[PDB]
């Protein structure tokens, strides 16, 4: 009923795409905190890496 | 290190590759280092 | 009722720039765009890539064409995604497929 | 009086890009500039490309060189035009002209 | 006290871009990074380059790995510097080694 812009689609795929890598690298975040403080082990690995 | 910002929590960053192919590009870069003084102050308990 | 997942078209498997290039070509039947292809033992000419002979696969399509096609375009750098890219049944053994384009820019990921 | 053409230098046919590399050449004689080359058999030392070994078209020349040229250096990207590159007459047949540089990143456009 | 002579991080010999790919590995012992590469005789699975086959190196490391990694990655294009690169003890020609890539486009500088 109501299109719009693929170029403000594209900034709103753009703004979608920063809360992504924001929450993506959040996840991490806990889980090192997570190996952290519950083994007091850790194994930083993975591909490339 | 062209804005000697290497020390800091993330990195954003936008870019475009030129050519026949017309692609931008998002980047985002940290380096998480977290990590406790005390390690054991904490005690694992698996509860069975 | 009907469920029609908006899901995107994201051949290219890194940001690594993808070259294009065109040569005459000898198909038998119609390929699909975006398929690998060999070069003929006999007359060196562009052929489909059957998936039985190892390392022979050189190049992958770019846009529609059959046999009808004298010339081919076709793709010959960048990365591509184990999903998007078709593979007759004959490579069957999938280690052996992963390394078809060993030597050559196009690579899998 | 008499004219002249005053030309342009084209010789890429699109915005590829071209890279060089440098490895020492076994030539037979004085191979010009921006020649197809091949390795030799017991030593695969650079030689220039016959015309006649299939698929050993692996390197284009970029500065003329001799006998004295220890070393060369040869484009090893990007796609230039059918018109511009010299190549021997040995190379006498022309579906096999276009694809003697199966499995590699330069190319004929 | 000692002398302390340190070098930059920069094995790159020219500005040409490097790009990488990933291939399960099937090495029977540890590969530090920047090691050649050769696919088997059968299986073709990812082995580290001898120094004796030619025109069998495949790809150079790109970060260390064992026998232990099911899959690794390398890097597959650009050019680099000699000094830094782990050559084996088979490959003990240098007029040999410098085109250990031939046909790829990994090269030496």
């Amino acid at each position: 009923q109501n299109l719009a812009d693929p170029a403000y689609r594209r900034r709103r795929i753009i703004m979608q795409n920063m809360r992504d890598e924001e929450l993506a690298i959040a996840q991490v975040e806990e889980m090192q905190a997570v190996s952290a403080v519950l083994k007091g082990k850790y194994t930083m690995t993975g591909e490339a890496f | 290190q062209r804005e000697g910002i290497n020390a800091s929590a993330r990195y954003p960053k936008n870019w475009v590759t030129t050519g026949d192919p017309a692609r931008e590009f998002t980047m985002i870069q940290s380096a998480p280092l977290m990590l406790l003084a005390d390690p054991d102050e904490f005690v694992s308990v698996q509860l069975a | 009722t009907s469920k029609e997942t908006f899901t995107h078209y994201q051949p290219q498997g890194n940001s690594d720039p993808a070259h294009t290039a065109t040569a005459p070509g000898g198909l038998s039947a119609k390929a699909p765009a975006m398929t690998p292809l060999m070069l003929d033992t006999s007359s060196r000419k562009l052929v489909a890539w059957d998936g039985t002979t190892d390392g022979a696969a050189v190049g992958i399509l770019a846009v529609a064409a059959d046999q009808t096609s004298t010339t081919l375009t076709f793709y010959k750098s960048g990365t591509f995604r184990y999903e998007d890219v078709l593979w007759p049944e004959a490579a069957s053994d999938e280690t052996k497929k992963r390394t078809a384009f060993a030597g050559t820019a196009i690579s899998i990921v």
